RNA sequence: UGCCUGGCGGCCGUAGCGCGGUGGUCCCACCUGACCCCAUGCCGAACUCAGAAGUGAAACGCCGUAGCGCCGAUGGUAGUGUGGGGUCUCCCCAUGCGAGAGUAGGGAACUGCCAGGCA
RNA sequence: CCUCCUAAAGAGUAACGGAGGAGCACGAAGGUUGGCUAAUCCUGGUCGGACAUCAGGAGGUUAGUGCAAUGGCAUAAGCCAGCUUGACUGCGAGCGUGACGGCGCGAGCAGGUGCGAAAGCAGGUCAUAGUGAUCCGGUGGUUCUGAAUGGAAGGGCCAUCGCUCAACGGAUAAAAGGUACUCCGGGGAUAACAGGCUGAUACCGCCCAAGAGUUCAUAUCGACGGCGGUGUUUGGCACCUCGAUGUCGGCUCAUCACAUCCUGGGGCUGAAGUAGGUCCCAAGGGUAUGGCUGUUCGCCAUUUAAAGUGGUACGCGAGCUGG
RNA sequence: CCGACUUACCAACCCGAUGCAAACUGCGAAUACCGGAGAAUGUUAUCACGGGAGACACACGGCGGGUGCUAACGUCCGUCGUGAAGAGGGAAACAACCCAGACCGCCAGCUAAGGUCCCAAAGUCAUGGUUAAGUGGGAAACGAUGUGGGAAGGCCCAGACAGCGUCGAGUCGGCCUGCGCGGAAGAUGUAACGGGGCUAAACCAUGCACCGAAGCUGCGGCAGCGACGCGCGUUGUUGGGUAGGGGAGCGUUCUGUAAGCCUG
RNA sequence: UUUUGUAUAAUGGGUCAGCGACUUAUAUUCUGUAGCAAGGUUAACCGAAUAGGGGAGCCGAAGGGAAACCGAGUCUUAACU
């Protein structure tokens, strides 16, 4: 299974490790929408940033 | 007017320097400390100054042992 | 294979105390003496040696017993990472983590190797 | 320089933050082997008492640690004794901690040593303070160098000595003041004025009601305490201005607020009247002159219905004065 | 020489209860940090060495604190954010707050914070409540039959409660809670919603619309970096910037090319 | 311009025109580029000679050690695992 995590918020303002985050989920801006692996890891990640991101699953 | 404090020392650096599970070659300082807050066990040696080091290589273990639970450092080897 | 005893470990209080038993064949203990070996800042008390008449009195081991020590949920509470909010000296909401204390309760350890006594 | 806390459970972390220490000591107080175990109290006991030493028990480190604090410490690192010099020389895998100079920890190797029957342990001390770079020079060692050559001098190398260089990374071997006679470069990075932020303080309200008030808390007053408001004194801060924001007081001219001095309206009164007290409403207008002093203020004299309190760059020097 | 009753009595230890601590800890998180392993993702984001710097006045805001009065747009640390060096939208106006990172063009579209009665773009939107104070749109202890909701009582047609046995229906005051009220005085001028105005155009709850930025998308264009192919195409991605570093250019005077070339 | 921060009521400029501030020499290091390459290059000077000559020198191909000295080693140490 593959899951679309759309960012629905700006990074600006956000904690490094949530950038951090956003870069290893490969999101770029605000509507960028990218198809990860549903994996553990890749979940621990949208929920670190689940306040600006939207998972369609 | 004036105070009489106003003092203090170097901070002296001191704890752990290598953590559990952690790969040390022998001489490595696994511990600074004041007296024995850890205690040397299997291949780790405890300097002057209370340092344990690891006198093989191997990965640092920390146990509590014996009839007052006291914190061993050993080097699994 | 069981029971007892000694030695050496694991473990480090669910394992420690107390309190009531209980054991001398063997083991253990006290014990018996000391020109000796060795010993006492004095003393064979201890340490040490030569012993085996006596006693389990003490100690020691074992057994029983919650008065303690100890262990200890569940639930709740406190705190707190992230995001958000308020009346912002302090709080609240969403989500994640979640004590300490206390409560119910547990609880009179368990276990390896070797040796010896007995059955 | 050391220890603790601040310090946000790795490290580190500031303040003229909160507390204390060091500038050594020790040839044993170091090494090792063997041994040992504390405070404190209870009971009994010559002198002997609260406390000496002795005996037993309780207790279990509440002691001890050469010296602060913290962390340690019973296998003691605490206490005693024997023998001793490892408080060794050369090195050093590896690691810690520093911007660096440095500082620290270190098994192991070589030589030689002590203690132990032996395993072993010992490169100072329970640990963390007890310190000073370089230069210059001194002393001992070492033919490394040796200005024609042999020497020597001097230099090097190794060991070691000389700093409260304490402003302790140490300008010099060697150093105090005055300036209103002043001067330059700068700063609103930084004070004095005014503004600002703040409101401890100040001033003004209010809450509670002990009590005073013959009796009676609340006419009037309001102990112990509590809560505000103003920007309003004394301050705090250092944000504006240092390529200039003229300053106390007076004079002239003001203007606003109302927490009202007078006059106006009113409630309560411990308001008979007169005249007060207190609170509420009210900002229309009005609201002394002199003596002294630079004064503002104040005191004093004598007025007045009253001689209000504040804000306005402590209103007003491109309006005056200049005490 | 002693003793014995005795206390307004003051009382250690011990025992049981109750709190408090930055320099207390027989307990102890969240986080953070160190190490290991595994994916995905990221323009190597990492480390080393070398050329060139600048900087060593920071500010505010959040959180944890010292200091100060849990005063200051105060001061000193830690940590994150923004400003610095960052435009745009919101907060009337307002570096530092909220939203959001401006390569260029568009008289397209969707959203963020924040909004939708008029100024002024969008709901005089829907449903159910609350408030009567212009509360909303400044202020505490404390005061009060304001008013709404909830739970539970006392007493009551064996006549309660109030007024005068009578009288025929409820009455009484604590509790918890929502929203209001007083407490509430300042200086040029309303002047404490930005204004008008508002009884909702306030507040609470629910829902769906819409407006709204230089964010995102669309269309066209330019450039950097990197791939994958053959300096070209295709494709990914990036392009706010002070100090400052790196790269690439324009133009000016003069020398050669030039006794050439242009020019009465 | 200076700053944490300036519409600032901080600084500077009345306006225009012209002039007005990272240079030059030498040394040194790094980068680029060109030549030659275990070599590279000459200085003064000679030469009318941008030539040619001039290799005095300089840098490099070896280091270690205070040094003597040894040398792909050397120093340290009596000697190095
Ligand atoms: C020269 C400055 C003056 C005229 C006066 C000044 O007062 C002082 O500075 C007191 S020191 C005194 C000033 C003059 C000049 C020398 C001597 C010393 N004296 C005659 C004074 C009152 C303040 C205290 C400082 C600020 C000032 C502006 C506003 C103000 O009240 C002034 C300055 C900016 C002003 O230009
Ligand atoms: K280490
Ligand atoms: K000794
Ligand atoms: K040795
Ligand atoms: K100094
Ligand atoms: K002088
Ligand atoms: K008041
Ligand atoms: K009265
Ligand atoms: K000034
Ligand atoms: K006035
Ligand atoms: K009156
Ligand atoms: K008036
Ligand atoms: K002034
Ligand atoms: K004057
Ligand atoms: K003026
Ligand atoms: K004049
Ligand atoms: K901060
Ligand atoms: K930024
Ligand atoms: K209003
Ligand atoms: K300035
Ligand atoms: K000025
Ligand atoms: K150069
Ligand atoms: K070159
Ligand atoms: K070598
Ligand atoms: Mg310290
Ligand atoms: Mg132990
Ligand atoms: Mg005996
Ligand atoms: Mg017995
Ligand atoms: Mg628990
Ligand atoms: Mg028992
Ligand atoms: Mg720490
Ligand atoms: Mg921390
Ligand atoms: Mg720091
Ligand atoms: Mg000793
Ligand atoms: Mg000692
Ligand atoms: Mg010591
Ligand atoms: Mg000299
Ligand atoms: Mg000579
Ligand atoms: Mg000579
Ligand atoms: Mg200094
Ligand atoms: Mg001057
Ligand atoms: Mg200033
Ligand atoms: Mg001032
Ligand atoms: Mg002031
Ligand atoms: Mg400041
Ligand atoms: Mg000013
Ligand atoms: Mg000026
Ligand atoms: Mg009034
Ligand atoms: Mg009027
Ligand atoms: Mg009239
Ligand atoms: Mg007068
Ligand atoms: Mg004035
Ligand atoms: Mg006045
Ligand atoms: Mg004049
Ligand atoms: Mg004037
Ligand atoms: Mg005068
Ligand atoms: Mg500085
Ligand atoms: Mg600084
Ligand atoms: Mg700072
Ligand atoms: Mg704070
Ligand atoms: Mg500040
Ligand atoms: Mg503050
Ligand atoms: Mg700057
Ligand atoms: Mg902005
Ligand atoms: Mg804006
Ligand atoms: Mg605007
Ligand atoms: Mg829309
Ligand atoms: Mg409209
Ligand atoms: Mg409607
Ligand atoms: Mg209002
Ligand atoms: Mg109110
Ligand atoms: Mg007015
Ligand atoms: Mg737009
Ligand atoms: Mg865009
Ligand atoms: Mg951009
Ligand atoms: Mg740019
Ligand atoms: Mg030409
Ligand atoms: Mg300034
Ligand atoms: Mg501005
Ligand atoms: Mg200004
Ligand atoms: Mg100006
Ligand atoms: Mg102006
Ligand atoms: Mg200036
Ligand atoms: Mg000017
Ligand atoms: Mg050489």
């Amino acid at each position: 299974k593959t899951i679309k995590i759309t960012q629905t918020r700006s990074a600006i303002g956000r904690l490094p490790k949530h950038k951090a985050t956003l870069l290893g989920l490969g999101l770029r801006r605000i509507g960028h929408t990218v198809e990860r692996e549903d994996t553990p890891a890749i979940r621990g990640m949208i929920n670190a940033v689940s306040f600006m991101v939207k998972v369609e699953e | 007017g004036s105070t009489r404090n106003g003092r203090d020392s170097e901070a002296k650096r001191l704890g752990v320097k290598r953590f559990g599970g952690e790969s040390v070659l022998a001489g490595s300082i696994i511990v600074r400390q004041r007296g024995t807050k850890f205690h040397a066990g299997a291949n780790v040696g405890c300097g002057r100054d209370h340092t344990l080091f690891a006198k093989a290589d191997g990965k640092v273990k920390f146990e509590v042992k014996g009839p007052k639970n006291r914190k061993f450092i050993s080097i699994e080897a």
